[PDB]
Parts: C-alpha cells; sequence; structure tokens
C-alpha cells in the first residue's frame, strides 16, 4: 500500500468521491443566491 | 450634540451629519422630540432602529408640516424636486417630528 | 458587502456575557456580528487584534471577548430523526 | 486626492559629524487576487 | 478651523539646493511575495492556520517601486 500502487489510489479515490458530494452541500449553504446576506434571519432583521 | 443646538437650517440648506463608526440609539433621539410623522422606503422604520450597516447619514433641517406630501420621491412637488433629493438606490428612512 | 461598521447601541446587565452562557446554545449580538451559537474555551487562535475569527468558508468558528479570553464558536446542533414503521402490525418505533 | 508628492528632508549636521539615512520605497496598489498562507498566529506569512 | 499655533516670523526661509545626480544611486530592492512584503491585513477580520484567495489591493510582484533619499545638509564645520 503507497502512493505509487494503483490499487490503493482507487480506495483512496472513491472515499474522496464520497467527501466530495457530502462537501457540495456544505458549501452551498454558505453561498448566497443573489441575497443580502447568506443567513435567512440576517435578511428578515434588515429588510421590510 | 450638533442636532440638539442652535438653529436648523432651511431644506435647501440642509447640513449633514455622517457617522462611520459609532454605536447608535435612534429611540434616544426620537424621545427628544415628538415625531407626527414616520416614513422609510426599502426597510421598515422598526427595522431602522436595531441594524447595522457600513455608513449613516443623517440630514437635519426645519421642514413645515403641511407641505409633507411635496417632499416626497414619488411627489413632483418643486421642494422635493430642487430644494432636496435622497437617492433611492441606498434604503432611506425619512422622519418629521 | 462584508464590513458594517456603525451598529445599534446595546446594554448587557451582567448575565447577558458571554462568561458563565458556554455550553448553552444562545444568540449573540457581538460587536454588530448576530448569530445562534454555542460558546467554549479554546487556545487563542488568529490576531487578537481582529476580535473576529474566521475560517476559509467565512464562518465565524472564534472570538476575543472584552474580558481577554479567546472563544471557540461552533452552530447550535440539531437532533436527527427517523422513523421505523411496519405496515402490516401498524407499529412505529423513532431513532434518533 | 488624484496627486501626492514627496517633501524633502535635510539634516542640519555638523560637518563633521554626519548620519547615512535609510532609503524610503514607495509601491503603487492595484487590485489583485492573491494568495494568501495564514499562520496559527494569523500572520500572513507568504503570498502568491 | 483647528491651530497650529503662530506662523513663522522671518518672511525669509532657508536656501536649498537641487542635486539629483548625487541622490541618483541605485539600490533596487523588488517587493517579495514569497516573504509577503507590503501585504495589507485584512481589515474585516482575522484567518488563522488556512490557505484563501483574497482580493484587496495589493503592489505588483517583483515591483522595484521608487527610492527616495534624504541627505544631510551643506555645512562647514559649525554653520550648514
Amino acid at each position: 500500500f503507497t502512493t505509487t500502487n494503483e490499487a490503493f489510489q482507487k480506495v483512496q479515490d472513491a472515499v474522496n468521491n464520497n467527501a466530495q458530494a457530502l462537501s457540495k452541500l456544505a458549501s452551498e449553504l454558505s453561498n448566497t443566491f443573489g441575497a443580502i446576506s447568506a443567513s435567512i434571519g440576517d435578511i428578515i432583521q434588515r429588510l421590510d | 450634540s450638533p442636532l440638539l443646538s442652535g438653529t436648523p437650517p432651511q431644506v435647501y440648506n440642509f447640513k449633514r451629519l455622517v457617522f462611520t463608526n459609532c454605536n447608535y440609539n435612534l429611540t434616544k433621539l426620537l424621545s427628544l422630540f415628538s415625531v407626527n410623522d414616520f416614513t422609510c422606503s426599502q426597510i421598515s422604520p422598526a427595522a431602522i432602529a436595531s441594524n447595522c450597516y457600513s455608513s449613516l447619514i443623517l440630514d437635519y433641517f426645519s421642514y413645515p408640516l403641511s407641505m409633507k406630501s411635496d417632499l416626497s420621491v414619488s411627489s413632483a412637488g418643486p421642494i422635493s424636486q430642487f430644494n432636496y433629493k435622497q437617492s433611492f438606490s441606498n434604503p432611506t428612512c425619512l422622519i418629521l417630528a | 458587502t462584508d464590513t458594517n461598521s456603525v451598529c445599534p447601541k446595546l446594554e448587557f446587565a451582567n448575565d447577558t456575557k458571554i462568561a458563565s452562557q458556554l455550553g448553552n446554545c444562545v444568540e449573540y449580538s457581538l460587536y454588530g456580528v448576530s448569530g445562534r451559537g454555542v460558546f467554549q474555551n479554546c487556545t487563542a487562535v488568529g490576531v487578537r487584534q481582529q476580535r473576529f475569527v474566521y475560517d476559509a468558508y467565512q464562518n465565524l468558528v472564534g472570538y476575543y471577548s472584552d474580558d481577554g479570553n479567546y472563544y471557540c464558536l461552533r452552530a447550535c446542533v440539531s437532533v436527527p430523526v427517523s422513523v421505523i414503521y411496519d405496515k402490516e402490525t401498524k407499529t412505529h418505533a423513532t431513532l434518533f | 486626492i488624484k496627486y501626492y508628492s514627496i517633501i524633502p528632508h535635510s539634516i542640519r549636521s555638523i560637518q563633521s559629524d554626519r548620519k547615512a539615512w535609510a532609503a524610503f520605497y514607495v509601491y503603487k496598489l492595484q487590485p489583485l487576487t492573491f494568495l494568501l498562507d495564514f499562520s496559527v498566529d494569523g500572520y500572513i506569512r507568504r503570498a502568491i | 478651523y483647528v491651530d497650529v499655533g503662530p506662523d513663522s516670523v522671518k518672511s525669509a526661509c532657508i536656501e536649498v539646493d537641487i542635486q539629483q545626480t548625487f541622490f541618483d544611486k541605485t539600490w533596487p530592492r523588488p517587493i517579495d511575495v514569497s516573504k509577503a512584503d507590503g501585504i495589507i491585513y485584512p481589515q474585516g477580520r482575522t484567518y488563522s492556520n488556512i490557505t484563501i484567495t483574497y482580493q484587496g489591493l495589493f503592489p505588483y510582484q517583483g515591483d522595484h517601486g521608487d527610492m527616495y533619499v534624504y541627505s544631510a545638509g551643506h555645512a562647514t564645520g559649525t554653520t550648514p
């Protein structure tokens, strides 16, 4: 088991793909879709 | 203190007070005067009392209650047209006291 | 866009302070930063002069209080809920 | 502010005793995207 | 209007001599991004143990810049 071994890299790649799917959801909540603030509560207090 | 001292200028000659980094208590200023009319655009009048902004601009002038309708962005009256204009893009709260 | 220098004057009697509220989900309004989070004590991290400490994702993770103790900040965590149901017996169970 | 100038300073030292003065370098600031590395102390040790 | 105190009593003022060639000495000091020369810290917030891309006013990498030197005035033993 080493970086050189192709099979070991494939096992790591499968773990990375699962991690990437989870990471996307967490990142999108931080992202703001055309709004003053990502937080729903922060927009409510500052807007009518 | 400048707002509470001396004679306020006319609407065309309105003085400008700009606050960038200070804690503000709008209610305390409102309590000293009596507010006959409170109107706000692009934000709630209640919301303006407790929210944070990069900068706050306050303009103080003597304006009579009788011509309040003339001083509006929607109004085409001369006082809004020539004497004073408030930028539409940034949220603006107008208070008559 | 990112900085709000002017903020409403607010007064803390004593109990409404970060100290003695550690480990409790609480609404925080420190120097114009408003959020709901759990406060903890962690070793001082980041520049002390800048009280707000942010992660790479721009989420507040640490704060420097007037008392001078650095405080770890985390969002309050929800309890996941799932239901086990059998149609034939009309019986239900809850896995938290 | 559209313009700036450097005001020359001369030290009226005795001819026998004089001190060399370090030169100061002025660099213009341009909007740029910089990769910044932050240490545990939080100071930016290196940038790209 | 703030007051800086009294203006100089003497209308006459000291003579100066302009010699750019004397100040024309080359000592190049290019900005190095590796040592983070001339980097303004984000005034909005502090970041710890993270690497991020930040947009801000920054000097060009490898910029020699403009060099200005200050020198002692001409003197004759007791009087400059």
